[PDB]
């Protein structure tokens, strides 16, 4: 049992009115069952895509969920992860 | 691919016949199978030899001549009986292959009986109901002589078929021929095929 | 160093429910995806086939398809004897690595519940002690099946090196390209009064190795934490280097980035 | 052993039929083979763990299906005349269950002689007759040779058998392995088959012995569509008798 570690970031520096990629990378968790959502201001961005399942030399999995977006000054982006090792879902807010 | 390179083999009864099968796969670690298909159609497994078994697999009357270096494994049947007349296939399965059998072209085997006292003759058989219809039979001839189909497209001539009786332990080749042409008589039915000179006629 | 390996993850929930996923990776770029529903292989790159012919590609695909179909059923069959407790997970990774100097080394490793179970060297049992008693038991049974061991050895020491060389030569253009790294600077709320954090983000670079340092002129300033090199879609990498410092000393500081794609033209970001 | 009902099948270009192959040894993998005339069997489908693992470019008319782990059907509909051949079902062990010996031998079943037809008018029932032995034979060889002749049947799917005194026999009976075409160089030629029985002269000379050549013909099923004044060529038994 290993609690996932979550890191969120953007492929390009935070501009306003500029297309960019928002990534949420979850690492070092076990077992493989996990649910990850990307949250814009609380509602769920349903246009997220994820890479295939992989694991490191410790047999601890890791995934990334990345999506197109266009940051503004009012919006709010975060990553919500729920997994067996966590009793309540954990939210990690993207920083700028 | 597996090349049998054999049209068809003939062998007397109570002898040994070496059916050939040469494959061209350069990969090691495979499995060689032999399958027999009688006239009925069903495929009957015969013998199996692993590539690494370092020993010519023998099972019943079927032996093997597996030579890995020469890429050939000729099945050997010892003391062939009349029941060994069938299609023979040489299939091969590879460790990293198709996971299913791959058959060669196959080789017909026609074991023939040893006729002790040949007595070739042609007998005219009369129908049970209508005497006008009739067919006549060429029988009790030697194993070596073959019978060929007539050049005419109306005269019907069957194939040399070996008939065996377990009561008095008798085996005898025979062939039957009939036609609807009025002029057709087996005074000259088998005129196309070679016939023994002393063939008795009625 | 350029270790092409396929990986498999199987999750068993109940006596008749089990899922299986698989994928083949070059180093960390996914090359082969696997649709386990229809049991087909998806080639995610133009050079995913290497120099292999399509016929041997089909042969390998069918071998993997049969193995994927049967693994769950066989594990379910033997779980009664092995005293598996449901649910559980079985992971496997097998492939070949090209060491520097042209010495290809093949490897296979398995794990249950996140703990090492077994490995092969010279096509033989190596039951990892973490797997414990059952581990040995299992591989002992596995020793009996000569055909399975022969297939494993053939795929490991005879086919994997050929495939690895094929893809390394074929995918030469994509493997050895260079992309300049973007870089920028940001502030960070650090613990302690009169304190601050400086974050130098470097993104979009390839290949993976890179040297990023928070330096005051050429003083070679220490206290720079380099976070793990996070991946990024489009097949580049991202990395933030953080430095903690009290307010006032921010002047005279700059993050310096050295990467192969810059051919000695280092990136300097002043703060 | 493997059962592969039905053993014979005659089909049109619009009918839908099914082929059932069933084995109770519970192997694992099942196969479908198709063998043409005087050709090695060719693989069609492979089912591993009740999942289709190999499809050798078989057209979409064939619809295989593996409901149980000990069953493998094959549904056909709207076939074509070239699709007439012998269809064999095969079974074999797979890994971790066949034991130490990883031979994975394949066990075949009695194939199904599927002959499809674009015109149902061609199917005919055989006409059989029995020819009594000649006086020349019994005089010299002291043996009698009954000859049965089944002519004019199509498709060539018949099973000839001899019955002496109401009892099926297997001693001193021979039959041509393959039927002989009646009008060669024609794709719709009717077929003729022959068989011979040899017995002692005394046996034939008894006036209280019954010889019956019985031909089992596999033709049209009862539910097929017949629109001809001729009797519907259903599968039937045609026999001819003889007395001493
Ligand atoms: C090109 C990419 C490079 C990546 C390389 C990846 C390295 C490792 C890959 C190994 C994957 C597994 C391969 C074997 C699985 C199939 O081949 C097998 C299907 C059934 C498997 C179900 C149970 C699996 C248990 C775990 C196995 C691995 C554990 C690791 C141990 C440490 C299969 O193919 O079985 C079919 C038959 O194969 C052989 O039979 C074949 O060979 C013999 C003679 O050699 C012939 O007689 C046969 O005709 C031929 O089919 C086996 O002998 C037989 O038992 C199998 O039934
Ligand atoms: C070419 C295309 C390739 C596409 C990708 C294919 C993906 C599927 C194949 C993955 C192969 C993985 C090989 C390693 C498997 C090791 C399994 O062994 C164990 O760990 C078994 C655990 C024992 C549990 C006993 C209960
Ligand atoms: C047995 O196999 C070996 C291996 O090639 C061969 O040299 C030898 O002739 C075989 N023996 C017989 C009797 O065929
Ligand atoms: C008869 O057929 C056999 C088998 O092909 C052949 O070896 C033999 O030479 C033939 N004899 C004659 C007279 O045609
Ligand atoms: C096999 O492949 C052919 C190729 O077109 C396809 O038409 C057919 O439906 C396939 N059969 C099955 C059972 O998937």
């Amino acid at each position: 049992q290993r609690t996932p570690k979550i890191q969120v970031y953007s492929r390009h520096p935070a501009e306003n009115g500029k297309s960019n990629f928002l990534n949420c990378y979850v690492s070092g968790f076990h077992p493989s069952d996990i649910e990850v959502d990307l949250l814009k201001n609380g509602e769920r961005i349903e246009k997220v895509e994820h890479s295939d399942l992989s694991f490191s030399k410790d047999w601890s999995f890791y995934l990334l969920y990345y999506t197109e977006f266009t940051p503004t000054e009012k919006d709010e982006y975060a990553c919500r992860v729920n997994h067996v090792t966590l009793s309540q879902p954990k939210i990690v807010k993207w920083d700028r | 691919k597996i090349t049998q390179t054999q049209p068809g083999m003939f062998v007397q009864e109570k002898e040994a016949v070496t059916l050939d099968c040469t494959y061209d796969t350069s990969d090691q670690s495979y499995g060689l199978f032999w399958y027999k298909q009688p006239s009925s159609g069903e495929m009957i497994f015969l013998i199996y030899q692993g590539s690494y078994d370092e020993q010519n697999a023998t099972e019943g009357r079927y032996s093997l001549n597996f030579q890995k270096a020469r890429k050939s494994a000729n099945l050997v049947i010892s003391a062939s009986q009349l029941g060994d007349s069938a299609m023979y296939f040489c299939a091969m399965r590879r460790n990293t292959g198709r996971r299913a059998l791959t058959f060669g072209s196959g080789t017909r085997l026609q074991v023939q009986p040893n006729i002790q006292n040949p007595d070739p003759a042609v007998y005219q058989l009369r129908d049970s109901k209508s005497s006008d219809k009739f067919v006549c039979l060429f029988t009790d001839f030697d194993s070596q002589i073959n019978v060929s189909q007539s050049k005419d497209s109306d005269v019907y001539i069957t194939d040399k078929c070996v008939l065996d009786m377990r009561s008095m332990d008798f085996k005898s080749n025979s062939a039957v021929a009939w036609s609807n042409k009025s002029d057709f008589t087996c005074a000259n039915a088998f005129n196309n095929s070679i016939i023994p000179e002393d063939t008795f006629f009625p | 160093p350029t270790s092409f390996h396929v990986i498999q993850t199987s999750s068993f929930t109940n006596s008749t429910w089990a899922q299986t996923q698989g994928s083949g990776w070059l180093d960390d770029l996914q090359i082969h995806g696997w649709d386990s529903d229809s049991g087909t292989a998806i080639f995610l790159k133009p050079w995913s086939k290497g120099n292999f012919s399509d016929k041997e590609v089909a042969e390998l695909e069918e071998i993997f398809r049969v193995y994927i179909f049967g693994f769950a059923r066989e594990v379910q069959d033997f779980a009664g004897d092995f005293q598996m407790k449901y649910p559980f997970e079985i992971q496997g990774i097998a492939g070949c690595e090209l060491h520097s100097g042209g010495a290809i080394v093949s490897f296979l490793r398995g794990a249950l519940g996140g703990l090492d179970f077994l490995s092969v060297k010279n096509a033989s049992c190596v039951p990892s002690p973490e797997g414990g008693s059952r581990a040995q038991k299992f591989c002992a049974l596995i020793i009996q099946y000569q055909g399975i061991m022969e297939t494993v050895r053939i795929l490991l020491y005879e086919t994997c090196p050929r495939y690895l060389l094929g893809v390394l030569n074929a995918g030469k253009a994509d493997l050895q390209r260079q992309v300049k790294p973007e870089a920028w600077l940001s502030s960070g709320p650090s613990p302690g009064p009169g304190r601050l954090q400086l974050v130098c983000h470097v993104s979009g670079f390839y290949p993976k190795p890179v040297w990023v340092m928070w330096m005051r002129g050429e003083q070679e300033q220490q206290g720079t934490q380099l976070g793990d090199i996070l991946p990024n879609a489009n097949w580049t990498w991202y990395l933030r280097a953080t430095l903690d410092v009290a307010d006032g000393e921010a002047a005279g500081l700059s993050c310096r980035v050295k990467h192969s794609s810059l051919e000695g033209q280092d990136i300097i970001l002043y703060w | 052993e493997v059962t592969q009902t039905p053993k014979h099948l005659v089909m049109g270009m619009t009918n839908k039929k099914s082929l059932k192959c069933e084995q109770h040894m519970g192997h694992r993998a099942m196969y479908w083979y198709k063998q043409k005339a005087k050709k090695p069997p060719e693989l069609m489908f492979v089912y591993s763990y009740e999942k289709l693992s190999i499809n050798e470019s078989v057209p979409s008319r064939f619809s295989p299906e593996c409901p149980n782990s000990s069953l493998l059907n094959l549904h056909l509909h709207a076939l074509q005349p070239e699709d007439s051949a012998l269809y064999l079902c095969a079974s074999s062990h797979l890994g971790l269950a066949g034991g130490i010996d990883g031979t994975d031998t394949q066990y075949f079943g009695p194939g199904t002689r599927l002959t499809v037809l674009e015109d149902l008018k061609n199917v005919f029932p055989p006409e059989v007759a029995v020819f009594e032995p000649s006086k020349a034979e019994i005089s010299r060889t002291q043996k009698a040779t009954l000859v049965c002749l089944a002519t004019g049947f199509y498709p060539p799917h018949v099973e000839l058998s001899w019955w002496v005194n109401g009892k099926e026999v297997h001693d001193g009976v021979c039959t041509d392995p393959q039927p002989l075409k009646e009008q060669p160089a024609l794709n719709d030629s009717r077929y003729a088959l022959s068989s011979r029985l040899r017995v002692s002269a005394t046996f034939w000379q008894d006036p209280r012995n019954h010889f019956r050549c019985q031909v089992q013909f596999y033709g049209l099923s009862e539910n097929d569509e017949w629109t001809q004044d001729r009797a519907k060529p259903v599968t039937q038994i045609v026999s001819a008798e003889a007395w001493g």
